[PDB]
């Protein structure tokens, strides 16, 4: 319940989708993302059977895909003439100079009011 | 003076929607199901 205050919004968001008319869709609403888990509603007749098979089915590979890739990516980066690529990209991507700008919010489109712009800019900082 | 009659509390017959009256049913309105849960 440590993130229960977050869950409150998330539950609302999920419910707003349940109450939405985005129906009669054969396709998954999956563009680029997460591992898919599928259960029926049916007054929760069997979400737990599916969940346990899904959990242990996932345990089988043990996230070796992600695990091996991150370790690999690090082992790759750890090499000479590899770090240079990474570092140059990062350097070009994130630029700092003497007393200059860094990533910054730019509210150049219509906004409700200048006051909100100020609030957003303070939050960005 | 047609009646729907009744069932005999005999699940065999109830299950088929069978009554003693003018009409019979499709079946006994399934109410979903209960599966036993997995222990921790």
């Amino acid at each position: 319940s440590l993130f229960a205050p977050w869950a409150k919004m998330d539950e609302r968001n999920f419910k707003d989708q349940e109450k939405e008319d985005l129906v009669s869709i054969t396709a998954p609403k999956l563009d680029d993302g997460a591992r898919e888990f599928e259960v029926s509603s049916n007054e929760a007749a069997s979400p737990y059977n599916a969940a346990f098979q899904t959990i242990f089915g996932s345990y089988e590979p043990g996230m070796k895909t992600t695990r091996e890739l991150i370790d690999t990516y690090r082992n790759l980066m750890n090499n000479y003439e590899v770090d240079n690529a990474v570092s140059e990209i990062v350097s070009d991507a994130i630029v700092y100079e003497d007393d200059t700008e860094v990533v910054a919010l730019n509210l150049d489109k219509s906004k409700f009011s200048p006051k909100i712009k100020n609030m957003m800019l303070d939050e960005f900082s | 003076a047609e009646i729907g009659g009744d069932h005999g509390y005999n699940a065999t017959n109830i299950a088929a929607g069978q009554t003693s009256g003018a009409v019979t049913q499709i079946g006994p309105a399934v109410m979903g199901m209960v599966r036993r849960a997995i222990p921790n």
